[PDB]
């Protein structure tokens, strides 16, 4: 149809179009004919336009090349912006994990400590806070 | 003056640890906090 | 430049060190560089990085010494890709000019046009953002990827 | 220095003070293990009486479990590091990704950490791993 | 020399003071700016 | 019916006994309130 083929490929050649959009058959047909192509290579239609084989694959290749730089700035620009979030992600994870690896390293040096056995069969004989903190978590999850 | 020398080592020997406690706690507060606050934003993603 | 940043710079660069003393892998400091705002194309990355292959880019690591020239000749570029660019183009590439464009397309024109990027890549970056009309809203994603 | 543990230390110190004078002998920690099981060796009894300057008082044991413990962190902010550790949120990450993750996690990390911990750690039978119970067995919730 | 030794040793207390307030300072604003900053992403899931 | 024997045969040997009477009085007498109270909303929420 017109108004697609259109505002498809008005890319390559948009020099004096007047930006009122016009008939939008004949905006194609002017487009068409400041595009330069030879009316029996495609159909000229009321409502559609109908075209020759491999004629798309030129049109297709000419739209390809003026994409190429919008491509390649669009994809640079992406690529560092999912870098920038990716490096903070990574370094609030590395902040967590730099915790984890202070608590385990500290657990290191104190799982083998001798006073540990000692001092940790005797924890779980006491627990009045203990008791206590569970009655009310006990409390608030029942209510939950 | 050797007596204000040692006054002098007392009072930077108590600065000094009351600077070390309070880089310790705000080391573990900070740490605390940012821990907290990241898995609050991901358990409430995870709840949406 | 200056050490005004450069403190930044230091942080950074031995933050991603796989053997922390400040030898980083090609690949992961043009990761870095891009990181830093100054997101250039591989192509001009290369082409600074002394022109290497893909085996030097996965085994040849760099210094903190030569990391300031080269982020020196990336700031050579001064500019990049406009947002009235990526706006037009974006306007443009859809079929119907209906506000939004088509996500499948995007993908698949992104994956498989002039710099290559995997699929989970485009995805990610669109992720969040679709819809059930499977056509979404380019220039908010356009400029939270132009601002961030 | 944490309310909590001060007060948990001192009352776990006073209920095996079987004395009450403060001064912790080989007297206390012996009966205690003898009621649980084996008595101790009384070169253990003097070892663990060798970090003290003496029988082992209040603020003692107090001073040397925090020149052993300060530097920690609870299991509630361990949790939550490792919780947005994982998208699953479930608390299932594997072993050997913690493995490969340990080798290089900020400062690079050896091999004796990841056998160890396998080794201490209710692992399943491919590597993942549950933390909602060994990280409280890190801060004594079961061991 | 051990007047110099301790008018050194004041002005090294002096200015790490000066520093380690001003870094306590600055980790208590952090932490309660992480405070807050958690409490409005609290409000913030509960109104999601 | 050889499990009761050994209840039975406690409560009894303990009745008599001054030691337990004193136990049954001091958690009457103090103790029952916080734990007793305590298991019985335990329980009654976990009825409901």
């Amino acid at each position: 149809v017109f108004q697609e083929f259109r505002q498809r490929y008005e890319i390559l050649a948009a020099n004096a179009i007047p930006k009122g959009f016009m008939d939008g058959k004949q905006a194609c047909i002017l487009m068409i004919k400041a595009l330069e192509l030879d009316p029996n290579l495609y159909r000229i239609g009321q409502s559609k336009i109908f075209f020759r084989t491999g004629v798309l694959a030129h049109l297709e290749e000419e739209r390809d090349l003026k994409i190429t730089d919008v491509i390649i700035a669009f994809q640079a620009q992406c690529r560092g912006y999912l870098a920038r979030k990716a490096f903070a992600k990574r370094q609030q994870q590395l902040t967590a994990m730099k915790v984890i690896q202070r608590n385990c390293a500290a657990y290191l040096k104190l799982r083998n400590w001798q006073w540990w056995r000692l001092f940790t069969k005797v924890k779980p004989l006491l627990q009045v806070t203990r008791q206590e903190e569970e009655m009310q978590a006990k409390d608030e999850e029942l209510q939950r | 003056q050797v007596e204000e020398m040692k006054t002098q080592l007392e009072e930077l020997e108590d600065e000094l640890q009351a600077a070390e406690d309070a880089k310790l706690r705000l080391e573990v507060n900070m740490q605390a906090m940012k821990s907290q606050f990241e898995r609050d934003l991901q358990a409430r993603d995870e709840q949406n | 430049f200056s050490e005004e940043q450069t403190a930044e710079f230091k942080e950074a660069f031995q933050l991603f060190d796989r053997t922390g003393d400040g030898k980083i892998l090609y690949s992961q400091c043009g990761d870095v560089m891009r990181a830093l705002g100054q997101n250039p194309t591989n192509a001009e990355v290369m082409k600074v990085l002394g022109n290497p292959k893909s085996d030097e880019m996965n085994l040849k690591t760099l210094n903190f010494e030569q990391f300031l020239p080269m982020m020196q000749t990336i700031a050579k570029n001064k500019d990049q890709g406009c947002f009235e660019d990526y706006v037009e183009g974006l306007r443009v590439f859809d079929k119907e000019g209906n506000g939004t464009v088509m996500g499948a397309e995007i993908r698949h024109v992104l994956v498989t046009l002039g710099e290559k990027m995997t699929e989970e890549e485009v995805e990610q970056l669109v992720a969040g953002h679709e819809d059930s009309n499977g056509c979404i809203n380019y220039e908010e994603l356009v400029r939270m990827v132009l601002s961030g | 220095f944490d309310q909590s543990q001060i007060q948990e230390f001192k009352e776990a110190f006073n209920m095996i003070d079987q004395n009450r004078d403060g001064f912790i002998d080989k007297e206390d920690l012996h009966d205690m293990l003898a009621s649980m099981g084996k008595n101790p060796t009384d070169e253990y009894l003097e070892g663990m009486m060798s970090e003290a300057p003496g029988p082992i008082n209040f603020t003692m044991f107090l001073t040397m479990f925090g020149e052993k413990l300060n530097g920690t962190d609870p299991e509630d902010v361990i949790r939550n590091a490792f919780a947005c550790f994982d998208e699953e949120a479930s608390g299932f990450i594997h072993e050997d990704h913690l493995r490969e993750l340990l080798t290089t996690m900020g400062d690079r990390f050896t091999d004796e950490e990841v056998d160890e911990m396998y080794r201490e750690a209710p692992i399943d039978k491919k590597g993942n791993f549950n933390y909602v119970e060994f990280t409280r067995i890190l801060k004594h919730g079961a061991k």
